[PDB]
């Protein structure tokens, strides 16, 4: 369960609420301790449960696999070659 | 065989509450079934005994709500909120946990 | 509704054999044990025994072993009890009763045993003299 | 939950058909064990329910039927219901 | 850990205890909450 407030930057910007500042208790290296984390999320990535309580959009449908930060998503050319006989 | 006693065979008047006791020489509680097998009956004059309570407190269908009861560990009580003309007869308490079944001497209302 | 029907009365001489019927109606005949209970005049109720109407297995109180035989007719849905070597102390109303627990909705082919008597018949008075 | 009354799972095997089936099995067993021997069928003596009962799956449910009513007879020279 | 009682249907049936009504705290979509669940189990699927 996330406890979110609006990001609310110093300057007024007609984009209030697009980025939320969400507090949650995340796990850590040891199973007997938890870490309080403040993370920013986009509005489109969270839904309200009913500081307000939010969950990630996918906790209702699927588990999150984190993409590895070391692997680029940039498209590269791929060539399809016939096997012999074709 | 388990012997059943039925204390408090006493006369009552219409409209008076009543209490009928039952005592067993052996506990009636079945650990696997989680229930006590004591069935209460009323035998009206000229009629066969009819069920009143199937399991100590679980009242039988069609029985007036004036009849109730409780107990455990061999000691049981049948209670009547108000005695009416239809409550006249002999009351019995079954020993259903083991065969042969016993009813006890019974009490009169 | 659920009924057990008994009727009549009988008078026997000591040593005679008597058959007491119990006709079942309103429920599956084979899915409840039928119990016999004796009630001597001005005395309490005494359990006599139980017959499984599906298999025909029986169980009798120790004092009645060798003297009471129970049978069944599943086409007529009637249970019969046969008493032999009648004695003066055996004068009583003989009641049949339907067990409160059902064995299985399709008949008594399995189960631990009965624990209560739900439906009583009117009983048959049997006198010895 | 259970709607209606609780009723036990069971299997119905025709009694006459099974009796004929066992008679045929006994005849074939006598061919190997002797024309004058006695063939007795009995219930499984022990072990896990998987092997003491008739395990099967139908309807998406896993049934364990006693079968002690089918193998209880001694063969010397209308329906059956299994819980 | 399950906390079980007999199913105990309205009608008496010589099968008491074959089906147990077991209460337990099951997980849910979020890791900070638990859901109390009442489930029926067959006697053969549970041990005391
Ligand atoms: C097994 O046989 C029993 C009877 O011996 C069947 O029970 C009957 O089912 C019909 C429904 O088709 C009911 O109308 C009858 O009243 C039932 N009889 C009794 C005594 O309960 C049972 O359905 C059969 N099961 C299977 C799977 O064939
Ligand atoms: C399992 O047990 C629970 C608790 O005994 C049952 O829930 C109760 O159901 C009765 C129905 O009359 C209600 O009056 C109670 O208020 C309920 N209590 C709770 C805590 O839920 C539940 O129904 C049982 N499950 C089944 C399938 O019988
Ligand atoms: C984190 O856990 C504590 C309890 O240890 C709780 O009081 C706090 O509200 C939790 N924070 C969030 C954001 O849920
Ligand atoms: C949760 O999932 C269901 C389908 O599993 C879906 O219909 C529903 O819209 C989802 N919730 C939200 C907030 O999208
Ligand atoms: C199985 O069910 C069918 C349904 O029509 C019936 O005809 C058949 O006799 C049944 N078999 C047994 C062994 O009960
Ligand atoms: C059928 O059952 C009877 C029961 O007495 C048995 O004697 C007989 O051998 C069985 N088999 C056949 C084929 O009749
Ligand atoms: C058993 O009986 C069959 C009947 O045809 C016969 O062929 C066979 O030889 C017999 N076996 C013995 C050992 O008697
Ligand atoms: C099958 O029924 C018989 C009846 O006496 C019983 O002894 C046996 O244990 C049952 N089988 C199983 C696997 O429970
Ligand atoms: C579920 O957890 C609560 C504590 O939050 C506990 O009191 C309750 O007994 C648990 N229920 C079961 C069935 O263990």
């Amino acid at each position: 369960t996330l406890q979110c407030t609006n990001y609310a930057p110093k300057l007024r910007s007609m984009m209030r609420g697009e980025i939320k500042n969400c507090s949650f208790n995340m796990t850590t290296e040891l199973r007997d301790k938890k870490q309080k984390v403040y993370s920013l999320f986009y509005r489109l990535d969270v839904v309200q449960i009913n500081n307000k309580e939010y969950r990630l959009i996918n906790c209702n449908t699927s588990a999150i696999t984190q993409a590895c930060p070391k692997v680029s998503f940039e498209p590269i050319p791929i060539h399809y070659c016939a096997p012999a006989g074709f | 065989i388990v012997m059943i006693q039925t204390p408090l065979s006493l006369p009552v008047t219409p409209g008076e509450p009543a209490s009928i006791s039952c005592r067993s020489s052996q506990s009636l509680f079945d650990i696997e079934d989680e229930t006590t097998y004591l069935e209460w009956f009323l035998q009206k004059p000229g009629q066969s005994p009819q069920p009143l309570i199937y399991e100590v407190s679980n009242r039988a269908s069609g029985v007036p709500d004036r009849f109730s009861g409780s107990g455990s560990d061999t000691a049981f009580t049948l209670k009547i909120s108000r005695v009416e003309a239809e409550d006249v007869g002999i009351y019995y308490c079954m020993q259903g946990i083991e065969y042969p079944f016993t009813f006890g001497p019974g009490t009169k209302v | 509704q659920v009924q057990l029907v008994q009727s009549g009365a009988e008078v026997k001489k000591p040593g005679s054999s008597v058959k007491v019927s119990c006709k079942a109606s309103g429920y599956t005949f084979t899915d409840h044990y039928i119990h016999w209970v004796r009630q001597a005049p001005r005395q309490g109720l005494e359990w006599m025994g139980w017959i499984n109407p599906y298999n025909g297995n029986t169980n009798y109180a120790q004092k009645f072993q060798g003297r009471v035989t129970l049978t069944r007719d599943t086409s007529t849905t009637t249970v019969y009890m046969e008493l032999i070597s009648l004695r003066s102390e055996d004068t009583a109303v003989y009641y049949c009763a339907r067990g409160g627990e059902y064995c299985t909705g399709f008949g008594c082919f399995a189960g631990k045993g009965d624990n209560s008597l739900d439906v009583w018949g009117r009983g048959v008075l049997v006198s010895v003299s | 939950d259970v709607l209606g009354h609780v009723r036990m799972a069971h299997c119905n095997i025709s009694k006459a058909t099974w009796n004929e089936t066992l008679g045929k099995v006994v005849k074939q067993l006598r061919k190997h064990f002797g024309n004058n021997t006695i063939i007795r069928f009995a219930q499984s003596s022990g072990g896990d329910l998987e092997v003491t009962t008739h395990s099967f799956n139908c309807g998406g449910e896993f049934f364990y039927c006693n079968t002690s009513g089918l193998f209880n007879s001694t063969w010397i020279s209308d329906s059956l219901i299994l819980p």
